[PDB]
């Protein structure tokens, strides 16, 4: 996984 | 819904480094704009990407660790919010 996707899961609660 | 979050001195100035314009913050744009800046500075390890070093960085100063995981839902929620008051 890309961090831009794994950061995303994080604000996407 | 928004929580809006008023950014302590070296949280402002991390986000005023990538765009960020203003004093005042809803949470989705403090996340966004650290994500930003994680990424700009390509802060997190090239082959794990869930791994952030920042021992040598600003962030590290802010979030008081020398690195952390992405999946540390909780603990990266905590480094941020010591760096900023509620509404
Ligand atoms: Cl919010
Ligand atoms: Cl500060
Ligand atoms: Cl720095
Ligand atoms: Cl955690
Ligand atoms: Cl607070």
């Amino acid at each position: 996984q890309t961090f831009x996707n794994l950061w995303r899961l994080l604000l996407q609660n | 819904q928004e929580t809006l979050v008023r950014p302590k001195p070296l949280l402002l100035k991390l986000l005023k480094s990538v765009g960020a314009q203003k004093d005042t913050y809803t949470m989705k744009e403090v996340l966004f704009y650290l994500g930003q800046y994680i990424m700009t500075k390509r802060l997190y390890d090239e082959k794990q990407q869930h791994i952030v070093y920042c021992s040598n960085d600003l962030l590290g100063d802010l979030f008081g660790v020398p690195s952390f995981s992405v999946k540390e839902h909780r603990k990266i929620y905590t480094m941020i919010y010591r760096n900023l008051v509620v509404v």
